[PDB]
C-alpha cells in the first residue's frame, strides 16, 4: 500500500520549467486529473509540524508518529499543550502541488515548501515488496532517479506517515 | 394546450404554464434545428434532436426552473454536463456541440463495432516523429 | 379482531405513507438534473429512459405490490438508522465510519461510506433492473421462436438477487449433445450501466438498451466452434477453423 | 416392431457408454490406495470393490447386447442390400404429422405455462431480495 | 413484544426463504427440462 516517493531534484532551465515538464510527461502517459491535494512540510522541533495531507494529516513526533488522530485533534492538542511541548519556533514551511490518479496509481508532486526545494514525486500502491511494476513505472516516468527503498518489505503493515517523515528529513538538504 | 380550468388545482396552473413556455423554447429551437438542417422529431413531454440519418441525444425542459439540461443515452459524463450548462447561460454555442456529438457518435459506432472482436481502441498513436506521410 | 386497532393502524399507515409521499416530492424537486420528471399533487412519475412510465401513485379514499413494500422498507431503514448507536466514550454521538477515517486514511472512502442520494433514484434504478430483465426474456423469447431450428440456446437465472443487479449463465445446447459445451456467457444485469457479458474470454462488453444481435454473433460464432469440437470428436481435422477469412 | 434406427442409435449410445465406463473404471482405480493406509481398512474398500464388481458386470452385459444389436444389424441386410447412397450421399406420414403438430401446440402451451411458472420465481426471488 | 414479534417475523423469513430456494430448485429442473426441446 505505502509505495516509495523521491525527489529528482533536476536544474537547468528552471524549478516551475522541470515541474511544467514533469506534468506533461505525465499528462502524455495519461495521467488523469484528481484535484490538488497539496501536502505542506512544516518544521517545528525532537517532534515535527508534517502538514502533508490522504485526507488526513498529522505530524510524526518519533517512532514513526502515531498520529492517529483526525486533524483537528492533533491541532486541539498542539494549541492546547502551547510552549508545553518543546516544537513553536522552527520555519513553517508548505509544500503544495496537484494530484493525478493515472489508473489505480495516484501521483503527487510536492513542490518547494519554503521556495527551496524540489518536486517530490508520491506514488501509491494498492495492496503492496511489490516493486516490479513500481520499477516498471518509475524507468518509463523519469531517469537516474526514483531510488526510494523506505522502511519497506521487512515483512509495520504499510506505513505512509514514516515514509512521509522520511520526504520531510529533506529539509536540511538545503 | 392553453388549458385555463377553473383551480382544479394551482399544480395544474404552473404545469400549464410551464408546459407552455416549454413548449415556445422548444419550437424555438426546433426553428433553430430547421434553419440549420434541413428534419427532427417533437413529443409531448419534451423534443427529440436527431444525429444520424440510418437513437439518442434526447433533449428535455426542467419544469421548475430554467437550464434545460441534456442528456443522451450514451457517456462522457462530467463533460456533456458542462456543455449544456454552457448552452443554458449562453444559447448561442450550440453548433459546435453538434459537432461534438457528431463526432462522439462516430467514433462511439466504431468502438461498439470492434469491442466484441479482437480489438484495441486508442485515441492517437502519440508518436509524431515522422510526421511527413500521415 | 379489535376493530378500532386495525383502524388506528391503518391511520397510522396513511399518515407515513403521507408523510413519505411529502418526502419524495420535495427530493424530486430540489433534485439536481439528473433525470426529468412529473410531479402532480397526488400522482408521480418519473422517465429515466424511453418506455419508462414508473406507475406509482399514493391513493386514498377521495411487482404490482413487491416494489412499494422495498420502498416502505427502505425508507424505514433509512429512519432507523437516522435514528446503530454511537458506542460514544467521550462525546462521538455520530458512526463509527466517522472515527474510521482517523486510523484508516479514507480519501474517497469515507466520503462515499457517510452519504448517498436514494428513495426515487433507487426504485428509478429498481425499475430499470425490472425492464432490463423483461427485455433480456425477451430476446430469449424471440430466439427461442425464430432460431429454433437453430441450436436452442439455454438459460438460467441465479439465485442470489441482490438488490440492483442479477446474473444469468446462458449456453448454446445443441440438441443432445453435453460435449458441445464451448461458450458459456454470464451475464449481470444491473439498471446501473448496460449489462456486462463474457463467454470464454474475458470480453468485458456493454450493449445498448435495445442492441441484442451480440447474441446472434455469439450463436454463430459457437454454431463453428461446436462443428470444430464435434469433429474433434469423430478424423482429427485439425485447429485450422477460424472465426471469420476476409469475410465470404 | 421394427426399430431399427432406434436400435442403431441403442448400439452408438452403448458404445459410447462402455467408453465412459471405462473412463469410470479408471477414475475409481486410480484412486485405490494401499489398504491400511489411514482408516480405510475394508469398508471403503470392500465398498468400490463391489462398485466395480457391478461396473464389470454391467460391461459384460452392454457387450452381449453389442453382440446381439451386431448380429441384428447384420441380419437386417433384407431387401435392397448394396444401397450405394452411402457413397451417394445428397449434394400415413400425414396422421404422424398432424399428431406431431399437436404435440407442438400442447408443448407451445406448456411453455406460456412455464414462462408464468418462471415469471412468479423471479418474483419470488425479487421478494426475498427485499428480505432481512 | 418487540422480542415475541422478531421471533415472529425471524421464523416467516425463514420460511419464505426456504420457500425460495425449493421453487429454485424447482425452475432450475423445469427449465432444464424446458430447454432441451424446441416446438
Amino acid at each position: 500500500v505505502t509505495c516509495v516517493s523521491q525527489m529528482p531534484v533536476a536544474e537547468g532551465k528552471s524549478l516551475q520549467q522541470t515541474v511544467e515538464l514533469l506534468t506533461k510527461k505525465l499528462e502524455m502517459l495519461g495521467a488523469e486529473k484528481q484535484g490538488t491535494f497539496c501536502v505542506d512540510c512544516e518544521t517545528y522541533h525532537g517532534k515535527l509540524m508534517y502538514v502533508m495531507h490522504y485526507p488526513l494529516s498529522c505530524f510524526a513526533l518519533f517512532e514513526n508518529g502515531p498520529c492517529l488522530i483526525a486533524d483537528t485533534n492533533f491541532d486541539v492538542l498542539m494549541v492546547k499543550l502551547k510552549g508545553f511541548f518543546q516544537s513553536a519556533k522552527a520555519s513553517k514551511i508548505e509544500t503544495r502541488g496537484t494530484r493525478y490518479q493515472y489508473c489505480d496509481f495516484l501521483v503527487k508532486v510536492g513542490t518547494v515548501t519554503m521556495g527551496p526545494s524540489a518536486r517530490g514525486i508520491s506514488v501509491e500502491v494498492e495492496y503492496g515488496d511489490c516493486w516490479s511494476l513500481l520499477l516498471e513505472f518509475l524507468q518509463s516516468f523519469l531517469g537516474s532517479h526514483a531510488p526510494g527503498a523506505p522502511t519497506v518489505f521487512g515483512n509495520a503493515v504499510y506505513g505512509p506517515a514514516d515514509t512521509m517523515i522520511q520526504y520531510m528529513e529533506l529539509f536540511n538538504k538545503i | 394546450r392553453a388549458m385555463k380550468i377553473d383551480h382544479l388545482s394551482i399544480e395544474k396552473l404552473l404545469i400549464d404554464s410551464v408546459h407552455a413556455r416549454a413548449h415556445q423554447r422548444l419550437q424555438e429551437l426546433k426553428a433553430i434545428l430547421r434553419s440549420f438542417n434541413a428534419s427532427i422529431e417533437t413529443a409531448l413531454p419534451a423534443l427529440i434532436v436527431p444525429i444520424l440519418e440510418p437513437e439518442c441525444l434526447h433533449i428535455f425542459v426542467d419544469l421548475h426552473s430554467g437550464m434545460f439540461q441534456l442528456m443522451l443515452y450514451g457517456l462522457d459524463p462530467a463533460t456533456l454536463e458542462d456543455m449544456e450548462k454552457s448552452l443554458n447561460d449562453d444559447m448561442k454555442r450550440i453548433i459546435p456541440w453538434i459537432q461534438q456529438l457528431k463526432f462522439w457518435l462516430g467514433q462511439q459506432r466504431c468502438k461498439q463495432s470492434i469491442k466484441h472482436l479482437p480489438t484495441i481502441t486508442t485515441e492517437t498513436l502519440q508518436l509524431a516523429n515522422y510526421s511527413t506521410h500521415p | 379482531s379489535p376493530h378500532w386497532q386495525t383502524k388506528l393502524e391503518a391511520a397510522q399507515n396513511v399518515l407515513l405513507c403521507k408523510e413519505i409521499f411529502a418526502q419524495l416530492s420535495r427530493e424530486a424537486v430540489q433534485i439536481k438534473s439528473q433525470i426529468p420528471h412529473i410531479v402532480v399533487k397526488n400522482q408521480i412519475i418519473s422517465q429515466p429512459f424511453p418506455s419508462l412510465q414508473l406507475s406509482i401513485s399514493l391513493c386514498h379514499s377521495s411487482d404490482h405490490l413487491y416494489v412499494l413494500e422495498h420502498n416502505l422498507h427502505l425508507l424505514i431503514r433509512e429512519f432507523h438508522k437516522q435514528t446503530v448507536m454511537p458506542h460514544p466514550a467521550s462525546a462521538p454521538f455520530g458512526h463509527k465510519r466517522m472515527r474510521l477515517s482517523g486510523p484508516q486514511a479514507f480519501d474517497k472512502n469515507e466520503i462515499n461510506s457517510i452519504q448517498s442520494t436514494e428513495g426515487l433514484l433507487e426504485k428509478i434504478i429498481k425499475q430499470a433492473k425490472h425492464i432490463f430483465l423483461r427485455s433480456r426474456t425477451a430476446a430469449t423469447i424471440d430466439s427461442l421462436a425464430s432460431r429454433i431450428e437453430d441450436p436452442q440456446i439455454q438459460a438460467h437465472w441465479s439465485n442470489i438477487n441482490d438488490v440492483y443487479e442479477s446474473s444469468v449463465k446462458v449456453l448454446i445446447t445443441s440438441q443432445g449433445y453435453e460435449q458441445i459445451c464451448k461458450s458459456i456467457q454470464l451475464q449481470l444485469n444491473i439498471g446501473v450501466e448496460q449489462v456486462r457479458v463474457v463467454h470464454r474470454d474475458g470480453r468485458v462488453i456493454m450493449l445498448s438498451h435495445q442492441e441484442q444481435e451480440l447474441q446472434d454473433f455469439l450463436l454463430s460464432q459457437m454454431s463453428q466452434h461446436q462443428v470444430h469440437a464435434v469433429q474433434q470428436l469423430a478424423w482429427q481435422v485439425l485447429s485450422f477453423s477460424n472465426h471469420v477469412g476476409l469475410g465470404p | 416392431e421394427v426399430n431399427t434406427a432406434t436400435l442403431c442409435r441403442i448400439g452408438q449410445e452403448t458404445v459410447q457408454d462402455i467408453v465412459y465406463r471405462t473412463m469410470e473404471i479408471f477414475q475409481l482405480l486410480r484412486n485405490m490406495q494401499l489398504p491400511n493406509g489411514v482408516t480405510y481398512h475394508t469398508g471403503t474398500y470392500q465398498d468400490r470393490l463391489t462398485k466395480l464388481q457391478d461396473h464389470l458386470r454391467q460391461l459384460s452385459i452392454l457387450f452381449r447386447k453389442l453382440r446381439l444389436v451386431y448380429d441384428k444389424c447384420n441380419e437386417n441386410c433384407g431387401g435392397m442390400d448394396p444401397i450405394p447412397v452411402e457413397q451417394l450421399i445428397p449434394y400415413e406420414r400425414r396422421e404422424i404429422v398432424e399428431v406431431n403438430k399437436k404435440l407442438k401446440q400442447k408443448n407451445q402451451q406448456l411453455k406460456q405455462i412455464m414462462d408464468q411458472l418462471r415469471n412468479l420465481i423471479w418474483d419470488i426471488n425479487a421478494m426475498l431480495a427485499m428480505r432481512n | 413484544r418487540n422480542q415475541q414479534l422478531r421471533a415472529l417475523q425471524e421464523e416467516c423469513d425463514r420460511k419464505l426463504i426456504t420457500l425460495r430456494d425449493e421453487v429454485s430448485i424447482d425452475l432450475y429442473e423445469l427449465e432444464e427440462e424446458y430447454y432441451s426441446s424446441s416446438s
